[PDB]
């Protein structure tokens, strides 16, 4: 049986975006932290193979010199609006010689939402939702923020926020342990330490990616060394 | 004016069961010549040619879509194109283009590929078809073409006397024009065969 | 199970299903009232958290200085409606100089809204708009629903458990024309508040209000500029 | 060319020249300026011939096909206003001075004026074309409310012979043509039967 | 009368007996709508629409069911609301660019089948949905007279004298057929429209409702207007009463 | 170029002469230019050449599909609709001017026809740079329903006028008659134009132009 | 509004079959017979003009229509398919001399025609066309006679009979005829073959008939088909 | 075979099995909804239409319900079956008329017009996207040499020109008793034709008709122009027939 993409259900929800939703459930975990000092996203990079160049995963990216974002689902539907978000950014920058907001260039981002269709469209439009989960990780005016984004389009502003498979449980291990005067070392401790409960393989230097934003430095990928720092204080 | 930018002359001349096509060899840019061996006459098939002159880019390209649309023809329908038809195909695609024309003015000379019956005709840039029995010129020396062709030509001529003919037409008339020769080229051709010759001309 | 899947498709009762069905979208959303006294027009809104470490939903969106609506439902249809609205009053003010009227606004919405649920492949809007405006004619709260319909309200709740504050709302509407700003905004947060069980209620965390009226451009309060609102409301027991 | 249209009771009274000329030549002696738009609508040609004829071709096609569609009789307003539209909306591209008139149960006996420039007015009595230029004092005072139909025939006839004496572009042959509920009555005044004005001697 | 095996699904799509269900199915949805009817008399038109009252929330005068398409045009509807206001904007259009067109205002009978084409334009396809409305366009002229027109979802137009639509049709049109508006004036006609109205009103079935009323006759020079409060009440007044019998 | 029509008794009479210039330098001696449009129909052309061949061919086209889908002869209100219209789309840019005439079962039928796309319906007609010659000649000694000879004669000495003072003209004249039951495609009517003769032999025997390069190739 | 539907409706069966055009086949091998043959100096068409009462005027609608002067066409099948067919035709013969001046050879046209009914057996949103026709023409001296089928493909005949009971009119074609017959003899076989299926009296007013000879096209009068149907002249 | 169905070849417009259009024979059924019927007869001189006009109430303006429309003034033409494709029908064949004048400068032949909806109605015949019209179309008019003209078109895009014809519910009667006749050889003249056309629906349906009950229009050689009879001139032709 076969109905239109853009069918509602009795419900009264789109099932497109309701099995997007669905398909973001197996899509690697992703951990992350807002804090006063910075903010923080740590993600599991799934390796399949010690023939996988492991540093060829990247589900963390820079948007900007003060805003990254982390991935979960299906990665090459999440570079689109990477690449979206990017020159979103690029354009407020030529437009207005100012930095965009963390929330407007999510809401950017979140524009792209249900933007799919069949009938009455261009022959360039999309025919499905964008099955994939983000967390916008940034700085601006309004300090440290971070920012969750769905297939629905419905993005808000979090705390501390895990997406992915093991979400629910990494969500409550992380409400046990978070407080708004976390330090930036207790924030990354935090998530790398949910990260290892969660993840089925032993973390290590060369199995996740961790990157930080705080109000005095660019956005930073950390690097193995700097990893090992870390994972050293289990 | 354009059609005068590179010069140059194409003549052809009607015969008993025979015809003839001639042009000078010159492709130069106004006055300075660039070289003394540019084709003007194409085959577009056996026992038929065409003839361009005007504007080089214009001689060449026509020539080339030309080629493209009769290769089509010929594949389509299982025949060599009929004179007549060759015209009339070269008219369309001259007024394809009647607000922005080539620089050309055709002269085709053929033998009914079916007979043997001589057909000449010459054409507008924007492609007005003109049949004549005796003669069609093409040229920056029209009026010397005209000139000599009005007396030299008779009406039921052998295919040598229809070549000394229509040598010395375009040897004369050339030689009266700035702009044209640097050699001449003549195709005579007949039911059996066709005789290509390049005539000594003056160079200047 | 025939007629279900597309809104060109007529029931055979006379019924199109894929409308009623986008009107439940607006059930799905968290509760949200609107009033007018005769000289403002207030929005109330419980927010609504997914887990305690994240914020609170926006629900009160800013249209132009005289006109503020709230949404329920599917957030991107409420996201494109509000731009739709923005570009429009800004049209007007561009060609008139004149502030649009909020009944026109309204109309042209429903233009709009009514489109896809004709054309094959299109689907209605999922979500529902409480609209508060003032004009020439006073303060306005507005409806609009999944079916492009709309109404012209005295007051209205829509979306989850939005009945009792119906109810509520429809028992107090005779004192409404009279009342002050701080009792409007209140008789708001009341039938905003008997939308809850006894267990939960009213916070400066997730309630947000907007209002607008003849000495006020439309403004939305939440967090600490909310307080002055609730600290003054009866601590209703059960 | 001259035209000219008088308003009566009954109805209206058209006339016009007949000379088409491309320079100091004459292409045509003997034109028709007197166009039926419908069967008691008809109107008058000035400028280019070809955008008159295109534009008076189109507008009898439009309110053919709409007093079809309403089943009436059309009012002359509407073919004036159909004018008004296509001269006005490509008034850069085309070269018109043209008259409207006729009949209609509606509104009686109508005549209005569509110039160069697109504009629309109802008058009493119109004239246009490069000879009107001569007969503005003529007809400014000979004009007067309340002529009959053979009055306001001669009075046309009168201004006409006067122009076509005067403008080169003017000449030929006068077309006339009144309209009222009775019908359309044409008739043509040539040679003799055109009004003679006493010419200046000593 | 009742065939349901994929021959009712498209508008494009005849059923094996020589019928459009859609159509049908569409016009099935006016039947399920309150009442509303039309009466023409000698010196004008007059408009009543029994408007029900979903919530005592909703402000007097929400959801009006009549128009102005013209300043000499009026429309009253039945049936889904939305698309009856999306048809209304279509008449207004028609209705301008007439004036623009040809100078004058747009003869009644011209706008009905220029409206009702465009209604018969979505009977025909499978990318579009019939108009789940009837409707009735009223007006009044010196040159043309009163004129009452109604238009169905198939994209039907026909003059009346007198007409009705919605769940209480045929009654009302029993109680219609009553009158002798031939030779009444519009301001005899008002009250018997409100009465007809109150008479084929459910008030067990259906809850509160409140009554629109419609003028557009030589009383008003040609003006489709509303009826005063005044008329409304007096015409109110006399329903009730005559109710009582 | 001299085109000229009337109309008498029993139907029409077209006149075109033959000449066709370059410049002020005759190209054809015998030039035609009166063309088919339909069997009862037939266009005088003068102007750009192929403007009048491609807008005759064009209209002759679309009236033969038009009669093969009516199974009717055409009329000449046609033809003369068709080329307005398409002249008129064009405003001038397609330098057609024409004489068109016919039989049709309304009669015979004379339009003259402009390129910018205005028309003239008149009993005589003519276009081209000899067209004042013609129209003297018509002005002087046309009549009303003369006989067939009468104005065969008439039109081919308005031609006659044109090609000898009109310096555009000259060559032979073409008549065509057009009658409710008979078409006269004379070509041509008389040509009182000669090229006197060759006084002398300029023949160039063989051998007398040297040659520097031959190739003969055999066909089949 | 409209616009319109993309995909194939003729398609694939897992046989390899093109099921809608075999359908469409099937629909002309119901329709009126019709009978074509080539005969040395020209060509004849004929088919069952049989109306269905005494109201309907045969002399306003024809099956034997005429493409150029040169060239002619027949039908069996469906009716207003063959008449979009004609239609077609006829432009593109027109096309074709207005970019050569010459009357288009029959194959050509014949080839140009069955193009245009290979597009509706892929085009999107419609069926192929219900309909098989006949094409006769004269061209470089020789006569001609083509068929084209709903699939876009096309056939020279020497001779050949479409529609009701086509197998056995094709049979009595094989056998009751051949070369070497003039135009009279091969009208006077094809009122022959056609007579092998006509249920009834055979009128002149029961058939029509054209010929394709190097004098062009045209359609038989009443009067000559009559002196024909008089089973001699 | 015999019936069969295969796929959509009973919703859209594709073939079936052997070769049948099920939606035009649903279209032609169609036709009969209206629960009329229309008779068109070919005089010598004239050219007539009748049809039934059922008003079943009072409410209706009669002079706004009618099957008879003016196409040009001196065409006219009756309309059989779904109404309102029926008014789009009429009004495409009025476009395509004065199209016609105004790009060929004469007045359109019955045929070509006829030809013409044909042709449209082919289409919507061969395209899926749309259904064919459930509508009939009977045109009459005076062609310059041919006389009087009766044409008609259909759903499934056949036209023809008639001596005599019939549409709607009464079609198969109408055209046996018309066919049964014309066989008979009488002056067709315009009294006979009304007459003629008239007593086929009386008969057919059994009437003796109301000139209220029924709309005649005509065309004659002498008047050209399409003429819709008044209900009194109707009754004159119907106390005509209460005589022999």
């Amino acid at each position: 049986y076969d109905r239109g993409v853009n069918t509602f259900s009795p419900e009264g929800r789109l099932f497109q975006v309701e099995y997007a939703i669905e398909a973001i459930k197996l899509g690697s975990t992703a951990i992350g932290i807002q804090t006063s000092e910075g903010v923080c996203l740590a993600v599991e990079k799934r390796i399949t193979s010690p023939l996988m160049e492991p540093s060829s995963i990247e589900k963390i990216v820079e948007i900007d010199a003060h805003i990254g974002c982390a991935m979960s689902g299906l990665i090459a539907d999440a570079k689109t609006l990477i690449d979206k978000a990017r020159v979103e950014t690029q354009n407020h920058w030529f437009t207005y010689n100012e930095t965009m907001t963390v929330e407007s260039v999510t809401q950017a981002v979140s524009n792209l939402a249900l933007q799919f269709g069949e009938e009455d469209a261009d022959p360039g439009a999309m025919s499905r939702p964008f099955g994939v989960a983000l967390l916008f990780g940034g700085v601006d005016e309004k300090g440290p923020q971070l920012f969750h984004m769905d297939p629905s389009g419905t993005f808000v502003q979090c705390d501390a926020r895990a997406i992915g498979s093991a979400s629910e449980g990494a969500q409550s291990s992380l409400q046990e342990v978070y407080h708004k005067s976390m330090t930036l070392k207790e924030a990354i401790k935090s998530s790398l330490i949910i990260l290892k409960q969660v993840m089925e393989e032993k973390l290590n230097a060369t199995n996740i990616e961790l990157a930080t934003v705080q109000p005095g430095q660019n956005f930073h990928m950390f690097t193995k060394e700097e990893l090992e720092e870390v994972i050293k204080d289990i | 004016s354009i059609m005068s930018y590179n010069g140059g002359a194409v003549m052809a001349m009607k015969g008993k069961n025979c015809v003839a096509i001639a042009a000078d060899r010159r492709f130069g840019i106004q006055a300075q010549m660039v070289t003394t061996d540019f084709q003007k006459i194409f085959p577009m098939g056996d026992r038929l040619y065409i003839g361009l002159a005007g504007l080089a880019t214009d001689v060449q390209t026509v020539a080339q879509r030309l080629k493209f649309r009769l290769n089509l023809y010929e594949l389509k329908e299982g025949r060599q194109i009929k004179p007549y038809t060759l015209m009339s195909m070269v008219a369309n695609l001259l007024y394809e283009k009647r607000f922005g024309p080539y620089y050309t003015e055709p002269v085709i000379a053929g033998l009914d590929p079916k007979t043997f019956k001589p057909f000449i005709c010459s054409l507008d840039l924007i492609g007005c078809p003109m049949v004549t029995d005796d003669f069609v010129v093409s040229g920056t020396c029209a009026e010397q073409m005209y000139g000599m062709c009005e007396s030299l030509w008779e009406p039921n001529m052998d295919p040598d006397h229809l070549f000394e003919t229509i040598s010395q037409a375009m040897l004369n008339a050339v030689d009266r024009d700035a702009v044209s020769g640097m050699g001449v080229i003549v195709h005579i051709i007949e039911k059996d065969k066709i005789t290509t010759r390049t005539l000594k001309a003056r160079m200047d | 199970n025939q007629y279900d899947n597309d809104v060109t498709v007529w029931s055979p009762q006379g019924r199109i299903h894929q409308i009623e069905y986008a009107m439940e979208a607006v059930k799905q959303g968290s509760a949200t009232v609107g009033l007018k006294s005769k000289t403002h027009a207030v929005l109330v809104a419980l927010k609504r958290a997914q887990s305690e470490l994240a914020a609170h939903q926006k629900k009160i969106l800013h249209v132009d200085n005289h006109i503020g609506i709230s949404i329920a439902g599917l957030t991107a249809d409420a996201r494109l409606l509000c731009n739709f609205m923005r570009q429009e009053c800004l049209d007007s003010r561009f060609v008139f100089d004149r502030p649009l009227p909020v009944s026109r606004l309204v109309s042209l919405i429903g233009s709009k809204t009514q489109i896809p649920t004709q054309r094959y492949g299109r689907r209605p809007y999922g979500v529902g708009l409480l609209i508060a405006g003032y004009d020439d004619m006073g303060p306005h709260i507005f409806q609009t629903c999944p079916s492009a319909n709309y109404f012209d309200c005295r007051a209205m709740s829509i979306g989850a458990r939005s009945q009792s504050a119906r109810t509520y709302l429809e028992r107090h509407m005779s004192e409404f024309m009279e009342c002050n700003l701080n009792e409007l905004v209140k008789h708001g947060l009341r039938a905003l508040r008997e939308t809850l069980p006894a267990e939960q209620d009213l916070t400066t965390k997730n309630v947000s209000i907007g209002i607008v009226g003849k000495d006020l451009e439309f403004t939305i309060y939440d967090d600490d500029d909310v307080s002055p609102f609730l600290e003054g409301l009866e601590e209703r027991p059960q | 060319t001259t035209i000219m249209a008088v308003q009566f009771d009954g109805g209206v009274v058209l006339g016009a020249d007949s000379r088409t000329t491309t320079g100091s030549y004459i292409a045509n002696r003997v034109t028709d300026k007197l166009t039926p738009i419908h069967d008691r609508i008809f109107c008058c040609r000035s400028g280019s011939a070809a955008d008159t004829q295109a534009v008076a071709d189109a507008v009898t096609y439009q309110l053919g096909f709409h007093s079809i569609e309403l089943n009436e009789p059309p009012l002359v307003h509407t073919a004036a206003s159909l004018f008004k539209e296509m001269c006005y909306r490509y008034r850069e591209d085309l070269m018109a001075g043209i008259i409207i008139a006729g009949w209609d149960p509606q509104e009686g006996g109508q005549v209005y004026s569509v110039p160069m420039g697109g504009m629309m007015v109802r008058q009493s009595f119109a004239i246009g074309g490069s000879g009107s230029s001569y007969i503005y004092g003529y007809v400014d005072a000979t004009y007067r409310e309340g002529m009959t139909k053979e009055e306001c025939l001669q009075f046309t006839a009168n201004a006409l012979a006067l122009a076509m004496e005067r403008d080169g572009s003017s000449g030929g042959v006068i077309r006339l043509a009144a309209i009222a509920e009775s019908g359309v009555e044409r008739q043509v005044l040539l040679g003799d039967q055109i009004p003679k004005f006493a010419v200046a001697t000593l | 009368s009742s065939i349901g095996t994929g021959y009712d699904l498209s508008a494009s799509t005849f059923s094996p007996d020589g019928r459009v269900f859609q159509v049908e199915y569409a016009m099935k949805a006016v039947e399920n709508s309150s009442t509303a009817i039309g009466i023409r008399c000698k010196d004008g038109v007059v408009f009543g629409v029994e408007k029900l009252v979903l919530s005592k929330l909703y402000e007097e005068g929400s959801n009006k069911r009549l128009f102005n398409v013209d300043r000499h045009v009026g429309m009253a509807v039945a049936g889904l609301l939305a698309d009856a206001r999306s048809l209304a904007d279509i008449a207004r259009e028609e209705a301008s660019n007439f004036r623009s067109n040809f100078g004058y205002n747009i003869p009644l009978k011209h706008l009905a089948d220029r409206v009702a084409m465009y209604v018969h334009a979505y009977t025909l396809y499978s990318a579009v949905r019939p108009f789940g409305c009837s409707f009735m366009l009223g007006s009044y002229s010196v040159n043309d007279g009163a004129q009452l027109y109604m238009i169905d979802p198939s994209g039907v137009s026909y003059g009346y004298w007198g007409c009705a639509i919605g769940k209480a049709r045929q009654a009302a049109k029993t109680e219609i057929e009553k009158l002798q508006m031939k030779e009444m004036t519009c301001r005899d006609i008002v009250k018997e429209v409100a009465k007809i109205i109150y008479i084929v009103h459910d008030e067990v079935k259906d809850k509160a409702f409140e009554l629109e009323l419609s003028w557009v006759g030589e009383l008003t020079n040609g003006r489709h207007e509303i009826v005063p409060k005044d008329i409304r009440e007096e015409a109110e007044k006399y329903a009730k009463e005559s109710l009582k019998e | 170029t001299t085109i000229a029509g009337v109309v008498y008794k029993d139907g029409i009479v077209l006149g075109a002469d033959t000449r066709a210039t370059e410049g002020m330098v005759v190209a054809d001696k015998n030039c035609s230019k009166i063309h088919f449009i339909s069997p009862n129909i037939y266009c005088c052309g003068a102007g750009t050449a192929a403007d009048t061949d491609m807008t005759t061919q064009l209209i002759s086209s679309n009236l033969e599909l038009h009669s093969l889908s009516t199974g009717r002869l055409p009329r000449v209100v046609t033809a003369n609709r068709m080329l307005k219209q398409m002249l008129f789309r064009y405003q001038g840019y397609i330098g057609a001017a024409l004489v068109l005439g016919g039989v049709d079962v309304t009669g015979p039928h004379l339009y003259s026809i402009y390129p910018h796309g205005s028309t003239d319906k008149l009993p005589y007609v003519t276009m081209g740079s000899g067209s004042l010659a013609a129209m003297a000649v018509f002005e002087d000694k046309f009549r009303p329903d003369m006989e067939e000879e009468e104005a065969k004669n008439l039109v081919s000495e308005a031609i006659a006028a044109g090609i000898f003072n009109d310096l555009g003209s000259g060559s032979n004249i073409d008549l065509c008659v057009i009658s409710k039951n008979k078409l006269d495609f004379l070509r041509p009517y008389t040509v009182p134009n000669k090229k006197g003769t060759r006084l002398g032999r300029y023949r160039c025997e063989k051998g007398t132009t040297a040659v520097l390069t031959e190739k003969i190739t055999p066909l089949e | 509004a409209e616009r319109g539907y993309s995909f194939s409706l003729t398609t694939f069966s897992p046989s390899g079959k093109l099921v809608q055009i075999e359908y469409a086949l099937a629909a002309v091998a119901g329709g009126a017979p019709s009978v074509g043959i080539k005969a040395a100096n020209g060509v004849v068409l004929a088919t069952e003009k049989k109306q269905k009462s005494i109201l309907y005027d045969e002399r306003s609608v024809h099956k034997v229509e005429p493409i150029t002067k040169h060239i002619g066409l027949v039908y069996s099948g469906m009716g207003p398919d063959y008449r979009v067919l004609v239609h077609r035709a006829r432009k593109l013969a027109q096309q074709y001399y207005l970019v050569y001046q010459e009357p288009i050879p029959t194959a050509q046209l014949v080839q140009r025609v069955a193009s245009v009914m290979q597009e509706y057996t892929q085009s999107g949103g419609v069926r192929p066309f219900g309909v098989s026709l006949l094409i006769c023409g004269w061209n470089e001296g020789r006569p001609y006679l083509f068929q084209s089928d709903p699939s876009g493909a096309y056939f020279a005949w020497k001779a050949t009979a479409m529609g009701k009971n086509y197998v056995n009119g094709k049979t009595f074609l094989e056998k009751r005829y051949n070369e070497d017959l003039e135009l009279e003899d091969a009208i006077h076989t094809a009122i022959l073959t056609l007579k092998e299926s006509f249920e009834g009296q055979m009128t002149e007013d029961n058939i029509e008939v054209g010929i394709c000879n190097e004098a062009g096209f045209r359609r038989l009068t009443p009067t000559e088909v009559k002196d024909y149907l008089a089973a001699i002249a | 075979s015999r019936g069969s169905s295969a796929g959509f070849d009973r919703h859209i417009t594709i073939f079936s099995p052997e070769g049948r259009l099920y939606q035009v024979e649903y279209a032609f059924k169609a036709i009969n909804q209206g629960g009329l019927t229309s008779v068109a007869v070919r005089g010598k001189d004239c050219a007539v239409i009748v049809t039934q006009k059922k008003v079943p109430d009072k409410l209706l303006d009669s002079s706004t319900v009618t099957h008879l429309f003016k196409i040009t003034e001196n065409i006219g033409c009756v309309m059989t079956g779904m109404t309102a494709d029926s008014r789009s029908q009429v009004q495409r064949a009025r476009y395509e008329a004065a199209n016609w004048k105004y790009k060929y400068g004469y007045e359109i032949p019955v045929d070509m017009l006829c030809k013409r909806i044909a042709d449209i109605s082919q289409v919507y015949t061969q395209n899926a996207e749309m259904r064919p019209l459930g509508c009939c179309m009977i045109l009459i008019g005076i062609d310059e040499e041919q006389g009087p003209q009766v044409y008609k078109c259909d759903p499934a895009g056949y036209y023809c020109g008639f001596k005599a014809t019939a549409a709607g519910v009464k079609q198969t009667e109408s055209t046996s008793f018309l066919e049964k006749k014309v066989k008979k050889k009488f002056d067709w003249t315009f009294e006979q034709t009304v007459e003629t056309a008239i007593t086929c629906l009386s008969t057919v349906l059994s009437i003796d008709f109301k000139p209220s009950e029924i709309e005649v229009g005509v065309v004659t050689v002498e008047n050209p122009k399409f003429r819709i009879l008044t209900e009194a001139e109707i009754d004159a032709h119907l106390v005509a027939l209460a005589e022999r």
